[PDB]
């Protein structure tokens, strides 16, 4: 259980009725503060981190786009109108 | 593809991880977690382990009643779908970790500005102890009293 | 909308009204100056194909004041794959004759890339459902437009939540369920063919079209409304096409 070390990447255990819990650092999760958050930058996993639309690539990192009417940013992520009255912007309330 | 079943929650001082069946092959699971209206987060992509750990989730509100699903796609074709287009999934039960989540000052898989908070930081007077000690909580229904020493 | 409450003038700038000879029948969504995507079986008696009139900027159906803007639909595109009288590809594009002024009141709805529809628009809860349809069941549709705002179901869990049937449809690949089944909640006559929106990190995109459901808040039921994630394609493909001569048109879907 924690006699043999189970928590990786910086992870506490904390012995257990046979258990144990590993408290993980920041960037880690799972049992075993094995899962590595960093890594999970994929379309599917909370679109990228992409304002709009995300596209994944084999090898390289997703890239981020933007509607028509708007233009992606200088952090690859956000985008801006271009427009007046860009799509699904409510004026009114802007 | 096969729909996973038997999804339990095993969670004690809050780590919380989710197991299932069966063990996969030629399929993957992926798994979302939601509150009753909350949108749904995914996690554990793609993975071939019957288990996922929800906790970073579920400590964001301790208070809430999560409900967590996992879908099954054959390897590969991870976008494979069913007659009505969806990935074939099956539904957890609800949890909700302050009434829930077993108890072993000590500190709790809940994090606050970066740390970690204790049990009693977590449930203030509801914690009350037995003597050789049990800490127990009788505002509890079920799991109210943890193990001894 | 059953269960909704009055979505204040502009908030809704891209709902649309649809009339033939001055009477409401049914609502629709802009998704740019000229084009409008609405329900197909609303089309299934229209043998007045040029007194169908689209309205924008409406909001109160009693008063005029400075912003509905009409126009006279010159095309309604619907999939070949459709059946008039059944629920299946409940879709229609609606070449409007003139194009309409965007102004505070009238902004289109942006339509999502499919992906980001089906992997992200899809696990967002609650989207918006507008209309000026009934208010019960089998009562008075509204004057002033109402919103709702209904959780959407993977089909799997609405199958297993619904009272089993009446003569029902099936809910498709092209059909998704959203709402509520304790009857409180719900769209109904009069709001088919209108949008619902999902609302993510800003932006308000079109993933559904109101379209059918076992009455209207009935317990044990919830709406159902067409996937257009599954049209995308097909939409975006008609809107760079060239006008072809007819009023009523039947698009090869795919
Ligand atoms: N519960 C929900 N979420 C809904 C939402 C929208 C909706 N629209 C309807 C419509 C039902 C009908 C009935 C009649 C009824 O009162 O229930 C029918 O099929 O004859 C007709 C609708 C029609 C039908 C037509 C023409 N098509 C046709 N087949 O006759 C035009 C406009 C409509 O509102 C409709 O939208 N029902 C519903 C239920």
């Amino acid at each position: 259980q924690c006699a043999s070390s189970p928590c990786q990447n910086g992870g506490s255990c904390k012995d257990q009725l046979q258990s144990y819990i590993c408290f993980c650092l920041p960037a880690f999760e799972g049992r075993n503060c094995e899962t590595h958050k960093d890594d999970q930058l994929i379309c599917v996993n909370e679109n990228g981190g992409c304002e709009q639309y995300c596209s994944d690539h084999t090898g390289t990192k997703r890239s981020c786009r933007c509607h028509e009417g708007y233009s992606l940013l200088a952090d690859g992520v956000s985008c801006t109108p271009t427009v007046e009255y860009p799509c699904g912007k409510i004026p009114i309330l802007e | 593809t096969v729909a996973a079943y038997n999804l339990t929650w095993k969670s004690t001082n809050f780590k919380t991880i989710l197991e299932w069946e069966p063990k996969p092959v030629n399929q993957v699971y992926t798994v979302q977690i939601s509150t009753k209206s909350g949108d749904w987060k995914s996690k554990c992509f793609y993975t071939t382990d019957t288990e996922c750990d929800l906790t970073d989730e579920i400590v964001k509100d301790v208070k809430q009643t999560y409900l967590a699903r996992v879908f099954s796609y054959p390897a590969g074709n991870v976008e494979s779908t069913g007659s009505a287009g969806e990935p074939l999934y099956e539904n957890s039960p609800e949890f909700t970790p302050y009434l829930e989540t077993n108890l072993g000052d000590e500190r709790t898989l809940v994090r606050r500005n970066n740390t970690f908070l204790s049990l009693r930081d977590v449930f203030g007077k509801d914690l009350i102890y037995t003597l050789s000690v049990q800490a127990v909580i009788p505002s509890r229904t079920v799991n109210r009293k943890s193990t001894d020493s | 909308i059953v269960g909704g409450k009055v979505c204040p003038k502009g908030e809704c700038p891209w709902q649309v009204l649809l009339l033939v000879n001055g009477a409401q029948l049914c609502g629709g969504t802009l998704i740019n100056t000229i084009w409008v995507v609405s329900a197909a079986h609303c089309f299934d008696k229209i043998k007045n194909w040029r007194n169908l009139i689209a309205v924008l900027g409406e909001h109160d159906l009693s008063e005029h004041d400075g912003d509905e803007q009409s126009r006279r639909v010159a095309q309604v595109i619907i999939p070949s794959t459709y059946v008039p009288g059944t629920t299946n590809h409940d879709i229609a594009l609606l070449r409007l004759h003139q194009p309409v002024v965007l102004t505070d009141h009238v902004v289109p709805l942006c339509l999502p890339e499919r992906t980001f529809s089906e992997r992200t628009l899809a696990f967002v809860r609650f989207s918006l459902v507008s209309g000026w349809g009934q208010l019960l069941d089998r009562g008075a549709t509204a004057l002033e437009l109402m919103v709702l705002n209904v959780p959407r179901l993977m089909t799997q869990d609405c199958l297993q939540q619904s009272r089993k049937v009446g003569d029902s449809p099936n809910i498709t690949e092209y059909m998704f369920c959203a709402g509520y089944s304790d009857g409180s909640k719900d769209s109904c006559k009069g709001d088919s063919g209108g949008p619902h929106a999902t609302h993510y990190r800003g932006t308000w995109y079109l993933t559904g079209i109101v379209s059918w459901g076992q009455g209207c808040a009935t317990v044990g039921h919830f709406g159902v409304y067409t996937r257009v994630s599954q049209y995308i394609e097909w939409l975006q493909k008609l809107m760079r096409s060239e006008p072809r001569p007819g009023v009523l048109l039947r698009a090869p879907f795919p």
